């Protein structure tokens, strides 16, 4: 019968780090080695937290590192070997029918425009992306992009945006090791308020070390913003790759389980009764498989 | 007066439209402070009375010299990403006037009980007697909640939108497109 295993937990690939920031002037840079760090500091108004841009400073300096890990398709943990022993053969299927292409193309945009800037980038006049290729500690490969240039909602073409999308591949197919420094400059104003990640005095804001930071499953989140292929209407940009589709933002769920278009009806029937789905949705699938999760029957 | 640009809210997948609208209206404020004239006046569209909702939609009404010297300055870059800009096309002629007007509100008792000190040199309890803590004003009406760059203190702007006339007379705009006395027509 070839059921779904009980248990089927993913770990995640593409790990990133807890995104830092730090305070800088433009044109400047440069030199972004050992600017001063952003920290929440105590303001009572009741008592409340709150983040702002020094003064002789217009510049954010949103820093974070990621990983591209491979093997999507293997699961940490299964019971049926035969049903592992599936998964992992349509996986390779979509791997030689297309070797991650389009999903790599998806994340280098989502890398190239700063988006993990969630707050800091809507009001800031001028946004540079800086992507690093680190390789034992010296950087191979660095890349400079504009995001500006990049929009949040068209997935275009670029020769800079192609490398670091085989690089993407390469690191997602399992060829070799990637690692990523994306650094990334917003000018946000001067004195201007950050937007960290907020904790739970009413309001708490998150910080590692005496320095405000943006969590690491938010930066996963904006790099998640690849999918395009749900029953769109009213205009709606790139969602984050979540199961049955869930937005927050707008308080509803795309991709029904009424509907086939959800993450595990499409799996099932791929794996389970062979009807392998439009090539858009089973990126859709791969990119849940790519961002692991808890799955499983019960 | 006579042309208007509208401008609607594209939804977002990370954040709701109200702080994209008080995002887009500090940018359209910095850009009216830089660029200057008092011939500038909002409009609400889709503003809805029953729950005092802002709307997804915006009306900015200014001649066609104004409105191509505020196109023409370059805070319209970081926010394409989430608005449409259609043409600045010529206001239909049978159209109903209303006036837009910021209404403060007196809401923090502290801030008068200071203020007296500074007028009469009155005591603490003084102004407490005086002033109660119940004369707190609440406000059913839209909202945007900024920060200045003079001042950094976040405050909340209170936008109504008056009745609607039949004919619409000359008058100034501030700084916010909010009108001191002038008239936007509704359509």
């Amino acid at each position: 019968i070839l059921s779904t295993a009980s248990v089927l937990a993913f770990e995640r690939k593409l790990d990133p780090s807890d995104a830092l920031m730090s305070a800088g002037a433009w044109a400047q840079r440069d030199a972004s080695q050992e600017w001063p760090a952003v920290t929440v500091r105590e303001k009572s108004v009741q008592t409340v937290d709150v983040a702002n841009l020094p003064s002789d400073a217009d510049t954010l300096k949103v820093r974070f590192t990621l990983r591209v890990l491979g093997g999507a398709g293997t699961p940490s943990a299964c019971n049926d070997a035969a049903y592992r022993d599936k998964l992992l053969q349509t996986v390779a299927t979509y791997v030689n029918d297309q070797g991650f292409a389009e999903l790599a193309r998806r994340y280098a945009h989502n890398l190239a425009n700063a988006r993990f800037l969630w707050r800091n980038r809507v009001g800031a006049e001028a946004v540079e992306v800086r992507i690093n290729h680190i390789r034992q500690g010296e950087v191979a490969r660095a890349w400079r992009f504009d995001a500006l240039a990049i929009g949040l909602r068209d997935f275009k073409a670029d020769a800079e945006l192609d490398a670091l999308a085989e690089l993407i591949a390469s690191g997602l197919s399992g060829s070799g090791h990637v690692l990523l420094e994306v650094v990334a400059f917003a000018r946000i104003g001067d004195g201007q308020e950050v937007f960290p990640s907020q904790e739970l005095k009413s309001k708490t804001l998150y910080s590692v070390r005496d320095a405000a930071a943006i969590h690491s499953q938010k930066i996963g989140n904006a790099l998640r913003t690849i999918d395009t292929w749900y029953p769109d209407e009213d205009g709606l940009g790139p969602i984050a790759v979540e199961p049955y589709g869930s937005v927050t933002s707008q308080g509803k769920a795309y991709r029904q389980p009424k509907q086939k278009l959800d993450f595990y009806t499409l799996l099932d029937n791929w794996v389970l009764r062979d009807e392998a789905p439009a090539v858009e949705q089973q990126h859709y699938v791969i990119a849940n498989l790519i961002r692991g999760g808890v799955f499983g029957e019960a | 007066m006579d042309h208007y640009l509208d401008i609607r809210l594209r939804p977002d997948p990370e954040f709701p439209p109200a702080q994209l609208m008080s995002v887009l209206f500090g940018k359209l404020h910095q850009a009216l402070v830089a660029q200057g004239g008092d011939r500038i006046g909002v409009s609400f569209p889709d503003l809805d009375e029953s729950r005092s909702r802002l709307g997804e939609r915006l009306r900015i009404h200014a001649s066609a010299d104004d409105l191509r010297a505020l196109l023409a300055r370059p805070w319209l870059e970081g926010l394409r990403d989430h608005l449409q800009f259609g043409e600045p096309a010529v206001v239909p002629h049978p159209t109903p006037y209303r006036q837009v007007s910021r209404v403060q509100a007196k809401s923090n008792p502290e801030r008068l009980r200071r203020r007296l000190m500074r007028r009469h040199d009155l005591s603490e309890e003084e102004a407490r007697k005086r002033i109660p803590d119940t004369v707190a004003r609440a406000l059913d009406l839209p909202f945007v909640t900024l920060r200045s760059q003079s001042t950094g203190q976040h405050f909340r702007l209170f936008i109504r939108h008056g009745p609607l006339q039949v004919t619409a007379e000359e008058g100034g705009f501030t700084c916010y497109g909010l009108s001191k006395g002038g008239f936007v027509p509704w359509f």
